[PDB]
């Protein structure tokens, strides 16, 4: 019986498999043939020639079929390099058949498992590029026989060695097929050849752009090339035109003839793809002149340049980093990680994109932005940040920047802020309470403005970062002020606070009157009565001499009997009292919250003195219905007049009282006010003295 | 980098973690003078003069307080590590070349606390680096 | 052959157990021995001496094992006090033994169960209770050996025989460890002792606190107690300082001496703790004066407080009870249940927490509170309530609360809310149905005002339940108002209705106009044709005039040959008709919906008397561009003359014409209008009798 015995290492290097199949066909068509191997692996070479004892080899059952038994003998790795004692032993009708013992090395004699991972590409210069993938646990270099036919017009078969797991076809031709078979071999012994790996076909198109997609940057420079071929002939690199969404050919200045059949393009300083309707991408041509080719290639320019803000919370307690995605929405599929690594350090000159960064989670608002929030914080560690937009044409990273979280820290507004007029002094004092935060250094921002429908408001900045008040000057001591204070970082870094709470000062009287009224005297009673009642009339402070308010009118009367008393009208401004004594001195006190008027208007009556003539005449000129003038003459005796007060009113109307005290010097005088020629008046001249209100003057 | 911002930068961020702890304490007004038994792992009862005994002191600092389960303590530990690394570079910038060596911890006693009296430990921690920054705050100048 | 035969009736009084071990050992080492136990069990004491018959006996197979046999007799507790009669038969070897009959008693020989639950716990004397369960299965009394092992600074071992389930022991020693078994025995007859329980250990601290943990209320008192040891030595309870929260040193007037190793603090009304950032408790220290240990004792004090909001619909059959658990959210694990005993009579004057006392489900509403609905109900029974809070440290109960479902009823709204204008009284009168409710005591509330943007709602109640109706006095008779009718019950128990719908008033003429409008007559038609257009001229009337409205005018004229007729002027203020005849009046009515104007003015055109002139002289004095005097001497002749009409216009103006109704009585007139001077105004004054119209005077 004679067998064809075939004896290989396995591709995984723990099996040793032998093949064998027994020569002639068929004689042996209903046996039952036992074949066994008994196999040894000493583990000592030792140089003595003592035989193996029998009791040493290890018996293999092999696997026997109709084509052939295979043995299966389990080598370990670390004896593939040793000496492989073998022999056989086949039963077959009731007779045994052995084998002479076999020396074989398992490492020596592997067939190898076919490469994998055949890659086809086409290089930028034009040419074919066969590649796949080396058998990572090979202990030993590989030679692979690469076989690749092309279907072009001519059917080409070629069958190439090589030792690299590479291999570079010249001259792709357009529209033409290319199929690729690679097999292993150990390079070194009598390596078994692999069976040969599944067949790649790679076929060409008429028109090859090679990259014929280009995702880049705004500014950045992408390169396309063409091979084109019209019908049967290839043009001319020289030939090819090179278009950008068939609307703009490409200059022949950015046209570069890598080869006769290769043209390149190469944008530089590309600008960010407007989006064309349902196209994202600006599209490369390349033509033969204007017969621009239904293929273009691809050319993808997104804004990488976007800002993204931090801010640090008052509590210290967290970063928000926001930024917005406005350009990436211009590709679709774009996913896009922020990618932040924490220098534990302060912030590099030149944030770099951290190799070690780590993915960030960040929120699309309703504001169209995405938030942030960095906890726990590290306050000297430089945060370096960037997005990562994975695109499916490749990821894009936004230029690394990293953030230190003190320069972006909003101040709390400060609490309690209270703003108050200083009594005496007028100055709008203002009271706030400093929030919490490092160092103090805190420069604070007051604005302060009239109460009111629209607040005008004035600001004034703080850069002592101990003062805790403040007083200020207003225009309107008696006017309602609104006062807000917002606070920052002395430095300038940080933020502004927000402003604070509206803080609304009291109004008060901060002084006392600074005149008392003018009041002049309705004359109530007979003359031929001693007893005369006596209206006094004067009218309420203007907003000058009350300064804020006149809380009441006190009429202050002196006597040479009853002496001085006074007597408070409050609100009122009209006092009807009688006359008993031949002098009675009366003086009307304005009073508010800090007291009565200091310079007060005096009124003397006089029975005797009333009787006494300054005037001797006072003419009456209408000017107009708006001005009529008195003209009058003083007396030559040396009458002390304080000053003359002119009376006048429509006879028969007891209410058509108007008084007007002028100084004594006037002789004449312009009373602006309506008048009317149909109705008589009496104009009446006062002359007024230290011992009362001499006897006037009256023309009708 | 320039030492002035460096230093004005560790004035500034330790007496920012001084309010971050006086305010967080509120709630937990001490009185300094008590001493519960069991946190004698916790030094403090003495001045800190040198880079490197103020240095492990910290390390211990932080190492006793990763015991401790929180939040805001959490946050102070970023801010105390950026304080041990600045330390390192502040003792590399006095130009002694002193050997920064560190660790040499045996955490078991403080476990031990740490499952009898989170309470009291977390408060004496509280406290007593409030102290030890207080006299390493004394002791820069 | 001898053997050993121990018997023991199970603990269970299901089972009796003879254990049995042979005597000596291994002399059967291969030999099958059948030992079977037949027993007997009478049913009648009967004072007969008949041997039992040899077929009564019950065989029972014994199960032999290398170390022994055991026999299980199953004895009914019906017959444990019964004699149970048995032997023993014994096959071995082909040789059979029989034991002689035998007596006894399974309820005196009975060997119990080893007692459970052993628990050691500090008296408030610092002394320890060793406690376990007593067997309740056990129909007989038990007998207890405690064991105890003392590990403490003197190991003290001692085994104590109690009949009690607990244990005292003394003193208990700080920084210590015990071990402790105990065994049971029957109290009575030949009791087999139990086995030794699992040793239960309770170690001791330097310092133990005694109770360690309060759960309390606000106002309550409670007290702690301790044993302070100082290294090997326990701390006099003079000498133990006690501290809460270490901040706050306790008064040693709320200290206390149980014993001179145990010191206790006590305190008195408690208030609402406050948490200490997260910490939320008080904090209770043992020292050693000022030797703190690190251990504590812990103290929980709440407040306890919780109401609910129940109310009975106005169809009376449910309640629904809320209320809010905001006072419950400090305790973190605490779960809330509104436990609810109703009560056949009514609610007691103090709510008491019912033993029976059943579940209520309440779902929180989304505005923060539990709802708590109650259906079918029953309105004369009391619903004695409370909040039951279960927190893990205890279950606590809000105050207990009763409500009456029929005192919180709310009645329906009033319906059929009608708002009508009664007629020639200008009374607001609202009609509305009753809402169904018991007994008709309710009390309705009527609110109305202004129909507008603003309602100015004035109310009025109506006490008389039986009133379904109700009238308001108002000031306009023409506006509409709003109407809203709400009820409550009439003893003013329960709740207030809802108020009703807005009921309208509609607007009607509540009177006709009060007064006809004054008119003017222009002539349109020259002097010397008999006919003359007569231009009459009114105006429309006020509010007051109208009353409500004016419908439309009528113009009715008289003459002395046609005699009386009318003309429906409508809404228009004037009439041209032509002038025929010697004598001829004019009346205007202002017609509403209830007729016409009641009070009307006349205007006489007669020929004879349009020639008298009653005016003798007129004069016009301007005061003003605003005012105008006119003055008239009237003729020194009797003229009966009704009133005086001034008519003045620009001149050229032949639509300027401006005319006024004066009384004759009147001799000097002031004219309102913008007078411009440059304009010459026509002043006319037209003498008007009751005949006719006198001549006129006029003036340019």
């Amino acid at each position: 019986v004679n067998w064809d015995i075939e004896c290989w290492m396995k591709g995984d290097l723990t099996l040793f498999i032998c093949h064998m199949e027994p020569l002639p066909k068929n004689p042996f068509k209903n046996y039952d043939s036992k074949v066994h191997l008994l196999y040894d692996l000493p583990e000592v070479i030792d140089d003595s020639p003592l035989p193996p004892l029998k009791d040493s080899f290890q018996t293999v059952q092999c696997n026997c079929s109709l084509r052939g038994c295979e043995c299966h003998v389990p080598v370990p790795r670390a004896k593939l390099n040793y000496a492989l004692l073998m022999y056989l032993e086949i039963t077959s009708a009731g007779v045994s058949f052995q084998s002479p013992l076999m020396s074989l090395q398992p490492m020596l004699v592997v067939k190898p498992d076919p490469p994998l991972g055949l890659h086809m590409e086409v290089t930028d210069d034009g040419n074919l590029k066969i590649s796949w993938d080396s058998q990572t646990m090979a202990p030993f270099p590989l030679q692979y026989q690469v076989k690749y036919l092309e279907n072009s017009t001519i059917v080409r078969e070629a069958a190439e060695i090589v030792s690299a797991t590479s291999l570079l076809v010249d001259s792709v031709l357009p529209g033409s097929s290319y199929e690729v078979q690679v097999r292993s071999k150990r390079l070194d012994g009598s390596g078994v050849w692999s069976d040969w790996s599944s067949p790649q076909v790679f076929t060409t198109q008429d028109v090859v752009y090679f990259p014929p997609k280009i995702l880049t940057s705004v500014g950045s420079n992408a390169s396309f090339h063409c091979i084109y071929k019209n019908e049967n002939q290839i043009i001319s690199s020289k030939q090819i035109v090179w278009w950008r969404n068939l609307a703009e050919k490409i200059p022949e200045i950015q046209y570069s003839i890598v080869s006769d059949r290769v043209s390149k393009v190469t944008f530089s300083n590309l600008k960010a793809t407007r989006p064309r309707g349902k196209f994202t991408y600006d599209a490369v041509y390349c033509c033969n002149e204007q017969a621009c080719h239904h293929r273009y290639a691809e050319l993808y320019v997104i804004d990488v340049n976007i800002n993204i803000s931090c801010e640090t919370d008052g509590y210290l307690t967290k970063m928000t980093c926001r930024w917005s995605p406005s350009t990436i929405q211009s590709l679709v599929g774009s996913t896009v990680q922020l990618r932040y690594h924490r220098r534990s350090l302060y912030c590099p000159d030149s944030p770099s994109i951290h190799p070690t960064s780590e993915p960030k989670n960040c929120v699309l608002q309703r504001d169209g932005f995405y938030e942030c929030v960095f906890q726990p914080i590290f306050l000297l560690s430089g945060y370096t940040m960037w997005i990562r937009i994975n695109h499916s044409l490749g990821s894009l990273d936004s230029p690394p920047t990293c953030v230190l979280p003190d320069s972006v820290v909003k101040p709390l507004p400060p609490s309690n802020v209270k703003a108050e007029i200083t009594v005496n002094t007028g100055l709008l004092k203002v009271s706030w309470e400093k929030p919490v935060f490092p160092e103090n250094n805190l420069q604070f921002q007051i604005r302060y403005g009239l109460s009111g429908k629209e607040i005008q408001w004035k600001t004034h900045e703080v850069f002592d970062a101990k003062s805790k008040s403040a007083s200020l000057l207003v225009s309107d001591l008696c006017a309602v002020y609104v006062v807000q204070v917002r606070c920052r970082r002395l430095d300038g870094l940080g933020y502004w606070s927000n402003w604070s709470s509206p803080a609304y000062t009291l109004v008060m009287d901060v002084k006392v009157p600074m005149r008392g009224p003018e009041f002049w005297r309705k004359m109530d009673g007979d003359v031929t009565k001693k007893e005369r009642n006596v209206t006094l009339l004067w009218k309420p402070l203007t907003k000058n001499d009350s300064l804020c308010s006149v809380r009441r009118y006190v009429v202050k009367h002196r006597t040479a009997h009853n002496g001085t008393w006074s007597e408070d009208v409050g609100n009122r401004t009209n006092l009807t009292f009688l006359w008993t004594e031949p002098a009675h001195t009366v003086t009307v006190l304005a009073v508010n919250s800090l007291g009565a008027s200091l310079v007060n208007f005096n009124l003397t009556f006089s029975w005797p003195m009333s009787k006494v003539s300054a005037v001797e005449s006072l003419s009456a000129y209408p000017l107009s219905s708006s001005c009529v003038i008195l003209s009058w003459t003083l007396s030559p005796d040396d009458y002390s007049l304080l000053y003359l007060v002119i009376e006048w009113k429509i006879l028969n109307e007891d209410d058509g009282m108007k008084w007007l005290r002028i100084p004594s010097n006037v002789k004449k005088f312009y009373i602006h006010d309506n008048f009317i020629p149909i109705e008589k008046y009496q104009f009446s001249l006062y002359p007024v003295f230290m011992e009362g209100v001499g006897k006037p003057k009256i023309i009708n | 980098v320039p030492i002035q911002k460096v230093q004005d930068d560790t004035k500034t961020l330790i007496k920012t973690i001084v309010t971050r702890i006086n305010d967080i304490s509120h709630t937990q007004s001490v009185s300094a003078k008590q001493r519960v038994t069991g946190l004698d792992f916790i030094p403090g009862l003495h001045p800190i003069l040198s880079l490197s005994k103020m240095d492990q002191t910290l390390a211990v600092y932080q190492q006793v307080l990763t015991s401790l389960p929180s939040q805001n303590v959490l946050q102070i530990a970023n801010d105390l590590e950026n304080l041990r690394d600045l330390l390192h570079l502040l003792a590399f910038s006095k130009s002694c070349s002193l050997p920064q060596t560190s660790g040499l911890q045996k955490p078991e006693s403080l476990d031990g606390v740490l499952e009898a009296s989170l309470y009291s430990t977390e408060v004496v921690a509280l406290s007593r680096l409030q102290g030890s920054l207080q006299d390493i705050l004394q002791q820069l100048d």
